[PDB]
């Protein structure tokens, strides 16, 4: 009896944290779906990172590249009237910058289908909150359907036997 | 240098990672919230009320008995037919 | 991430490999069955 | 159109996309008759009522 | 901006790679299918 006694002098809290969490089931059910929304706008945030790095990764294999043509260039005019001395060093350059498009252009071919599943994720991922909510509205007016049909029969019952209509009777009676 | 901005480059990939991951186990746990033995259970558990709501009234207003199902059925059938014997044989 | 990846994994188990072969071959037949159609209709 | 003057090819793809949107239908097709017979019992009880 | 530019591509998603071919060929019909009218009509 020492964990409730501390219960009961808060148990006016206590009795709002269970009302929230077992009755009124459609408030959380409007709020649970409002995290959705601020994770979706977030996830919706996370992936559009995603898509700033590999384009911006791609520039940078685009800007390697557009270096070691020049080298190409140079060293195709460096060939020219046999000067192929000039066009054997010219080559040696290139091959520096040929290892960074083999290394930056590899990785950008990974993250394509790291970007394709993703999204794809998400495109699941939104179809099933819409569904979801879509039936959300069907359903709660069964609570609603429900609860206004107990509520009425349950007086119309009161005006049948052992009650109103037994004071019907009761009032008959006298 | 070049290791420098190399690493740089492959943070800002991997924080969405972490952005996408945290973003996508908190929705499907919400998402499992409304499966079995959660939300969807209290889905369910209102139904199961609703059920148990709509059971009542089969207590306190019984349903009519099969019986009259085959009467109420054979009585509307005559209360076509029978009526209608007399128009299938006035207005036939 | 890979303990959150497979958190789904268990809380929403993936198809089996079976559908794998059925939804494929439903799908093939979703277009070739909708296709022997076509193909005899629009050939 | 694909179909037109023996293009059958951009036909096979382009009929691989309607059945991503076919699924949509069978779905969402089955629900909406479920919810007519429900839509139609609440009603006469309201009308009994 | 090429975040921001990136960003209209997943609110507003372009059009996938079918299209292009389909809108070109659809164009090239759109063209060579009424011009075939007028390849024939005022050839």
């Amino acid at each position: 009896m020492e964990l409730f006694n501390r219960v009961g002098r808060v148990l006016k809290s206590q009795l709002t944290h269970w009302q929230q969490q077992q009755e009124a089931p459609e408030d959380l059910l409007e709020r649970l779906l409002g995290e959705m929304e601020l994770e979706l706008i977030e996830l919706r945030r996370a992936l559009a990172q995603t898509i700033a790095t590999f384009k911006s990764t791609e520039r940078q294999r685009d800007a390697q590249q557009l270096i070691a043509q020049r080298w190409y260039e140079k060293a195709q005019a460096a060939l020219d009237r046999g000067n192929e001395q000039l066009a054997r060093e010219a080559l040696g350059q290139r091959q520096s910058y040929q290892s960074h498009t083999e290394a930056l252009g590899k990785s950008l071919g990974e993250q394509r289908a790291l970007v394709e599943q993703v999204r794809g994720q998400l495109q699941k991922l939104e179809r099933k909150y819409l569904e979801l909510k879509s039936q959300k509205n069907l359903y709660l007016a069964r609570l609603k359907s429900a609860i206004a049909a107990q509520k009425i029969e349950e007086i119309a019952g009161n005006l049948d036997n052992a009650s109103a209509s037994s004071l019907f009777e009761r009032i008959e009676t006298k | 240098e070049r290791k420098y901005l190399e690493l740089k480059s492959q943070k800002n990939l991997y924080l969405a990672r972490l952005k996408s991951a945290i973003a996508a186990q908190k929705i499907e746990e919400i998402a499992g919230n409304l499966d079995n033995a959660s939300a969807s259970s209290l889905f369910e558990r209102i139904e199961t009320k609703i059920l148990e709501l709509e059971a009542e009234r089969e207590l306190l207003n019984p349903p009519p008995s099969p019986l009259d199902k085959k009467f109420e059925q054979w009585e509307e059938q005559q209360a076509v037919e029978a009526t209608l014997a007399a128009m299938k044989a006035r207005r036939s």
